This record gives C-alpha cells, structure tokens and sequence, in this order.
DNA sequence: ATGTACGGTAATATCCGTACAT
DNA sequence: ATGTACGGTAATATCCGTACAT
C-alpha cells in the first residue's frame, strides 16, 4: 500500500472502493479525476503496487492569509478505522509543509461534515472552529513542522 | 465573445427572469450570464474560509501564535507513514 | 411538469462557458438546468428585494407627509 | 417672532440672515426652498409677522425602526446663543411627536458637525452616539411625550 | 426610456470608464447611468442611520427602554415655546 | 486642464434624470461634472478591485502548483 | 474652450428559423 | 417532450452630425 498523486495518463481505472459514505465514493468515481486534470484540486490515492483503498484531496485556499484545505478523505471498508486515514493525513501534512517551504502557507483546514469525522480530526490535533465555521478544523504549519522535527 | 449558451424555459420563468433583469437595468443576456457565472464561482471554488467569529478567529490566531504540540496519534501516524 | 418552453440565446467566452458547465456538472444538472435555476433564484431574490425597497419608500413618504401638518 | 412651515407660494424672499456658519446660510439661500418644494425635507422658519431669524429642517428616516432627523438648525447672529435654538428644537419635537401620534415614529436624531453644536444638543438631553455615528445624537419619542406631559 | 443625458469627457476618462464597464460586463450607457444614480442616492437621501456599534446601538436601545427625563433646559425651552 | 473632449450619449427616464440632476446641483456641479466624476471614481474602484482579484488568482495558482510535486 | 440638447444613420445584439438529439 | 447547437434577419441601441450656448 502506497500513496501517490494522480497520474494524468488515461485509462487509470480502479473503479469501486466502498468507504461507507456514498457521497465520497461518488465524488471519487465521477468528479475526482476531472477536477485533478482541470487543476481544481490535487488528488492523492492510496493503492497497491499492481496498478485503490483510499484517497484525499488538497486545494489551495485563503482564510488574506494563504493556507491549504483538505476537503475529502476516504478509506475503503476493508481498511476499517482511522489508521490509514491518519497516515493519509500525515502524508497530506508533509505535502502542505513542503509547499509552505516553497511558496508560503500558514495552515491547513479540513472539512468535517459529520460528528464521526469531527471526532476523527479532533483526535489528530485539529482545532475546532465555531459558528459559521463549525464544520472546519484547523492545524498550523508550525505544528506540521513540529511533527517532522 | 466567441461561445454561446442555448437553453429553453417556461414563459413564467422568462417573465420572472425578464422582470428581475429590468429591475437590475440589464438585458436577459447579461442577467442570465451574470447570475450564472457569479453563482457558479460559489460552486467551483470553495477556496475561501471566512472564519470571522469572535471565538473561531481567536482560536486560529492562538494556534498561529501558540502552536499545539503534535499529539500521540499524529506521531504514531507519522511513524506509520514511512514505508 | 405542467409547463411549456420558450428559448433564450446568449453568447459568452469559452473560458466563461468552462466555468459555467463545470459548476453545472458538479451540481448534477445540465447547463440549461443550471443556468435557468440560478437565474430564477437570482430573479426571485431581486424581485422581493425590490419589493422591500418600495415598502421602505412608501413608509418613508408616510412619515414625511405626517411631518408636515397636524391633520 | 413666530415659527412656521415654509409656504409653497412664490416670491417668499427673506434673503440674508447670517448665523455665523457659511454652510448653513448657503443651504438656506440656495437649497432649502427647492428641497422643501420637492418634498426632500420639511423646512420651518422663524421670522416676524411682517412677511427670517432662524430655521430648521426635518426629514423622515430609519435607524428598520422609523424615526425623524433634524439635519440643520440655524439662528441669526442678532439672536445670540441657544435660547431660540432650543425653542426651535422644542417646536421640532412637538411636530415629530404629533407625527408619531399619527403614523408612528420612535425617535429623533440630530446632526452635529462641530463641538459647539455637540455640546448644544447635549445640553438639551440628546444622547451621544459613538463610532461611525459620532456626529449623530438621539432623543426618544417617549422623552418628547414626557416634555409635553 | 424617455429622457437623455449628454456630456463630454477626456479620451483618458473614456478609456477608464470603458475599461471598468467591460470589467463589469456592462455598456458605458449602463455603467455611467448606474454609477450615477447609484451614487446619487447616497447624496439625495441621508434618511438612514446605521447605528450598528456595540455602544451606540445599546445607547439607543437603553433610551427606548429607559427614556431619559426631560432636562431643565428643555423644560425652559418648552415654556418659551408657547407664544 | 491639459485635456480635450470626447462625448458620451445615454438615455434615461425623466424620473431618473430628476434624481441625478438634483444630486448634481446639491454637490455644486453640472450634470456633466457629476455624472463623469461619479463614473470615474466608480471606474477606478472596479479597476483596482479587479487587480486584487487577479493577484488572488495568481497567488492561489502558485500555492496550487506548489501543492503538487517537491520541486 | 465646454455644458446642454436633438435626431439620423451606422453599429450592434435580440430574435426567430433550422438541425438532430434525447 | 427537452438539451444542445448553428446562423440569418429582424430588432435594438451606439454613434456621429448638427445646434446654440457658455
């Protein structure tokens, strides 16, 4: 199991990988590839060495102070729990942190639409926002630098 | 300038669109295409976060000033990352 | 359903088309079902938002007419 | 000396009446009559029984909660001080108060552009507003009802 | 619809106005007349007071709830009013 | 001075004229000196307000290109 | 020089017609 | 039925010309 950014070559496939939530699977199967190709987002996939068991999406954003946003993260039902989800979060943090070393980014936001995801991101250290930002959790670039010493 | 959009709609829909366009001092061309590409940005870019809130903005600024130490789960995940 | 059809034909830049059709497909609807729905909701918004302006003008002219004489 | 609303008849005249401030005299001599005729404001003048020694202007407003606004008030230099100015303020309050009995108005605002005027309206009971409303002073309709028992 | 406005201006002024009108997806007709009658309301009606401020709005609301008693000067002026 | 002339001709409703010419006279300037000054300040506003949008798009695409590979 | 002002012919852009598709 | 699509002639509205005034 390795994590890699989506390859712009055609015929990539990797059809179905149920994560439990129909919306995330639908986004993976009908939005992710085109939005990566059209530079709307940067899509990263976790799959085996034969060619998918997970994915996440990154997107530059502003809070203006520039940052990066993790909008979607999904893990197949055969990989139950938070483990490889947290590993994918660490991979995304490393990507955002190299990007901050390059062009300057002060933090990473993350979208949490349900309470299970809210608790998941809260167990990883993300700070809960309130009000109109109740579904958004934040983690600074300084903490990501601390993570990789 | 070079492309075009063709659609069909109800005379009720057209009456409403034309009335509001006239209220906006606009043709249905500019009203439709504005109200389209102005609302379409709201969809194709969720690249902005208006944290403005007395508690939320202060939480973000306290995170920027005082950065929380990486938790146990994040350290274990970083250990699981190398491979 | 219960309704019929009557067209509208407008012209844009292909770079604006792109941004329109992408958001249309992302909302799972045709370019027509996007453009028209967005235009209609905008049209209702600036059709009630003008009604409130007319109400304000009416009540202002009422207070103004009462700021004149005793009657 | 009597106070009366502007008469829509032509040839009213009453040329010059210096109050000290060139802006108020200019408004009286080149804006007041037309804006009253065009129903932009309601202009009241204090003059003798022969046909001006003062004036004020009223204008309906919203704070939405409806109210009335005293934008301009001027008293000739031959009538030095606050006396007839305060009497004109009382006349305007009575007008606003009858108007509240008629159509409903919850208060009266007043425009104060300099510190002398600020202190003048503060000596009459107007409450000082702050921030972007620093030049505006308010008096409720209940206090005007109290004034006339 | 029935009246018209005719003015003359610099080619620099016209270039600026036309550029901004194009940015607004508008003709110089609608840009000029909008930017005119939209900014002209700001002049011909000072009939609105946005008290929004933590202290100012609360002062106004405390005046509405607790109405201040008419001062001595206001009572003397009311006495001077009858005549 | 230092500049020349080049006209603009637009058509309105007389009820809109009224509201324009009144504010023009209240600002102590001709209808031309009103219309043109207001249009020019609006034009500069939405000419710098678009420059900031272009700056935002540029820096966003910079962060986006850096969110890709290590180089 | 520039503010105000009227109207006629160039320009535009609003409509239909026409097409095949679902 | 309706979404997508091309272009030709009606409609518009952008220009000048022309006017007297400051």
């Amino acid at each position: 199991l390795t994590i890699e950014i989506l390859t712009d070559d055609a015929d990539y496939d990797l059809q179905r990988f149920d994560c439990g939530e129909e919306a995330l699977n639908l986004f993976l199967t009908t939005h992710l590839v085109r939005q990566h190709r059209n530079k709307i987002l940067r899509a990263y996939i976790l799959c085996r060495n034969t060619p998918v068991l997970g994915y996440y999406t990154l997107c530059g954003s502003c809070f203006n102070i520039p940052s990066v946003t993790l909008g979607r993260l999904a893990i197949d039902r055969s990989l139950q729990g938070q483990g490889w989800g947290a590993t994918l979060v660490a991979h995304a943090m490393k990507v955002v942190w190299s990007a901050s070393l390059a062009v300057g980014i002060h933090g990473l936001f993350v979208e949490a639409l349900n309470e299970k995801a809210h608790t998941f991101y809260k167990s990883l250290g993300f700070i809960p926002l309130v009000g109109e930002n109740e579904n958004a959790l934040f983690f600074p670039t300084k903490s990501i630098e601390l993570l990789f010493t | 300038k070079k492309q075009r959009i063709d659609l069909r709609l109800t005379d009720d829909d057209k009456s409403m669109i034309e009335e509001a366009a006239a209220i906006s001092n606009q043709s249905v061309s500019q009203f439709m295409l504005n109200s389209a590409s102005q609302r379409a940005a709201e969809v194709i870019e969720q690249h902005r976060r208006v944290i403005l809130n007395e508690e939320s903005w202060t939480r973000v600024m306290d995170a920027l000033s005082n950065p929380p130490s990486p938790g146990e789960k994040l350290k274990r995940a970083a250990k699981r990352l190398q491979g």
